[PDB]
């Protein structure tokens, strides 16, 4: 649950 | 044409699924609105007469009486979520980490009540002042010792398994567990007879008794307290508050969301009676 | 490493401890052996845990599978060291 | 009698 | 601030907890209202 | 964190997430039957 | 195991339940062996130094079910015979659960020519829950 | 103090009660032992519980894990100990 | 009186039955035995149950633990006793 | 008629089959022995199913408890027969 | 081809694997071995685990079924192998 | 306390059940004069050696 631009996360 | 496939993602976000064997439900819960739990035991008993026709008839014993402080401490998480993500991300987000944040407190409070200390955490029963078993006062939990320094005894191996089943009390073992870890476990199921075969015959009892596989007892060392038997639900007191207080905080971290969650939970023994170790020293 | 080490130690099992006996005459033995293996051939005593004793004129490097409780010393010239 | 090593009787 | 913590007690004041197995859930357990109890055994039997 | 009384509690670890992806690939027979038999042999060729 | 064919001889067995306790506590609770037939005969054939064999309608070992597939590979030099771990968590199916039936008439002329599909796919969702024998060493 | 005193006492384990036999010759023994240790070399005989008997030609210190009924005098030379 | 009456003879077990055998020569034995106590040394044959012999050069008093089907007088030079 | 008849045949059990070894030397044996039975004296040297071997400096008729993957041919004196 | 491969090797067991062993003194055996086959008559000197050591008056080509921790070389006169 | 001597009373009765003699306190069945069983008469319990 962090941001929706890194893929993994 | 490759770009109209769509693919279907799945129902609920999954995760790889850890121990959930936490020692909580073996043990007393109570709830509590409070700082401090204090449970009041019993460490005597008292004195029946026999009185005669008409002797007498004196003053006879009454239970001395202690008072046993479980801390409640607290047990805090924040994970940092995007707002982005919170309203594009279609799983339901806040409660997956509501439900994941409970899955790590019920995890981790595992580890402080079986060998966490006392500092901001509860004290499990292996910080609690060991003595061995024959001379056994109350402030302290008993041990049988196997025998050779590294396994169990050379010549009679198992019987430790036995003489700490039966030194633990008549009515504490009709409701009693074993209480290990999987690579211990795995080493009693291991021992064997003079010809191959284990000598023991899903809740993976012993001896008729109950075994809760913990990951956070020690494993088999020079003088560790691997397994552990008694009956935990008349030994052991965890006082907690059954709800897992979340909030959301948009701004600390402005374009983020940081759900603040904590559960407090406290515990240590609290009948020192219930509870004897298998020490590996002599 | 021992990879017999889960493996129980029944009597017929091989000799894990070992001790040497002396003769002791009337006080019994710490531990009673499962067998004796015997350093110098001779005569020696054995009584059993109901009482009776006899002498085994026994030889050198012989083990005699035998479990007494007390090793006496009027006619024992034999040497032994116990297995257990 | 048999096989073994094991300081037994038989 | 420490002071106002007031530790919560418990419900019920417990125990140690005791050997109850007491032969009395095996055995000829009978109310009787009077100073003694008088038990008719018979200690042979007939014949045929 | 098992979070003190006055320690002001920073960030924890959130779980990284992967991605599996199934393909769904797809399992194909073409048996051939003959039309003289799917009218004279009164079993359900059919549905067997 | 050990020994590059069979199981270990000295101590045998081992090999089975240091694969089931090196799981985990979660999965095992739910969890199933797999192997084929002829590594289950192999497993049931081992026996003590009394000839007795050891192992005690599913077909159970050490009280979790046994899934006999037919397509493990059998007991080679290097090969992993016997699977264990909840697969519910661990492996995912994902099919069209019906069977799509199209007859032809058309083409094979006097023949009606079936052509009959499902779609289906899968591969392991959670690594944790599936652990493996290797025979090597 | 023995560690193997909650173990079984099985044929095959060592000899727990020992007693010296006489070659009694129509009268059978009190216990029937496991082994008989010999004593002193020579001839004895030996009878089953089926009653076939045979001649023993047996050295000075020999066990020998037979389990006899009775022990005749008519050939007996060698004086035995029973083990059991 | 047996202490041991109720235990199960194994093949592990002592010799409780013991028999005199002849070199019967394709005739085969009557009962199979345990085990062989030889009385006089020498060389003596011995088959299988799978028909497969080999002649021993046995010693005097040796107890030879096989399981034999027929003893052939070929090449028996050695008289033994069977134990069972 | 062996009344052992119904009796499962462990290590521990007497030999029921028996065949003489040769010293092959790089070619394993057909079947390995549960324990070899000595013929003449000499020495012999005996490999395992791991590889590694020793010379054993055998006297003549003893039996050794050993269970041989190959015995080779290099420092082979004795010749020895097999019991499984 | 081993009929007895299924079967468990237990203490009581043959002789499977077999190493020879070094008078080490004051570093322990890498596998504590079942039984020791003497290959040179001697004195050897033998540990357990409990730390207690005699002196073995052994001779040439005897079995001692003793399961030691430690061979010494103060004592040692004696080469053997280990069985396990 | 009505509990607690409960509690105290059937545990203490169970030591006059199986050990407790004669005076003021009921009688066990292990002080009833045994005899070997065998020469087993009314009068006493028997035992086995």
């Amino acid at each position: 649950a962090l941001n929706s631009a890194v893929a993994a996360e | 044409g490759g770009y109209l496939v769509d693919p279907q993602t799945s129902e609920t976000i999954r995760g790889v699924l850890r121990s959930t064997a936490s020692l909580r439900q073996i043990a007393s819960v109570v709830n509590v609105e409070a700082t401090s739990f204090d449970v009041l035991v019993d460490k005597t008993d008292m004195g029946s007469g026999w009185a005669s026709e008409t002797a007498a008839l004196s003053e006879t014993a009454t239970p001395q009486i202690d008072r046993i402080t479980i801390p409640l401490h607290e047990l805090a998480a924040m994970p940092k979520a995007s707002q982005r993500l919170l309203d594009d991300s279609a799983f339901d987000i806040e409660t997956w980490l509501a439900n994941r944040i409970a899955d790590k407190f019920a995890r981790a409070e595992a580890a402080a009540f079986i060998s966490g200390d006392g500092v901001d955490k509860p004290t499990g029963f292996l910080t609690k002042t060991k003595v061995a078993n024959g001379a056994w006062a109350w402030g302290s939990l008993g041990y049988v010792a196997t025998g050779a320094a590294g396994d169990f005894a050379a010549v009679n191996a198992s019987d430790a398994v036995v003489d700490l089943v039966y030194a633990l009390g008549a009515e504490y073992r009709a409701n009693a567990s074993f209480v290990m870890n999987s690579k211990t476990a795995g080493a009693v199921r291991k021992m064997k007879d003079a010809d191959g075969r284990f000598l023991w015959a899903e809740p993976a009892r012993l001896m008729g008794y109950p075994v809760l596989i913990a990951e956070d007892m020690p494993d088999i060392a020079a003088n560790a307290y691997a397994i552990a038997f008694g009956d935990f639900g008349n030994g052991y007191t965890i006082a907690e508050r059954p709800d897992l207080r979340v909030l959301r905080d948009p701004f600390s971290a402005k374009p983020h969301v940081l759900f603040y969650a904590s559960k407090r939970v406290g515990g240590d023994v609290s009948d020192f009676a219930a509870i004897k170790l298998l020490k590996f020293a002599a | 490493m021992d990879v017999f080490a889960k493996h129980a130690v029944s009597l017929e099992s091989p000799a894990v401890r070992h001790y040497e006996i002396t003769p002791s005459d009337s006080t019994d033995l710490a531990r009673r052996p499962r067998a004796l293996r015997v350093q110098t051939g001779g005569t020696l005593v054995l009584r059993d845990e109901t009482g009776i004793t006899v002498t085994y004129t026994v030889f050198a490097g012989e083990i005699l599978p035998v479990r007494p409780v007390r090793v006496l010393a009027t006619g024992t010239t034999a040497t032994a060291v116990g297995w257990e | 009698i048999a096989l073994g090593l094991g300081l037994g009787l038989a």
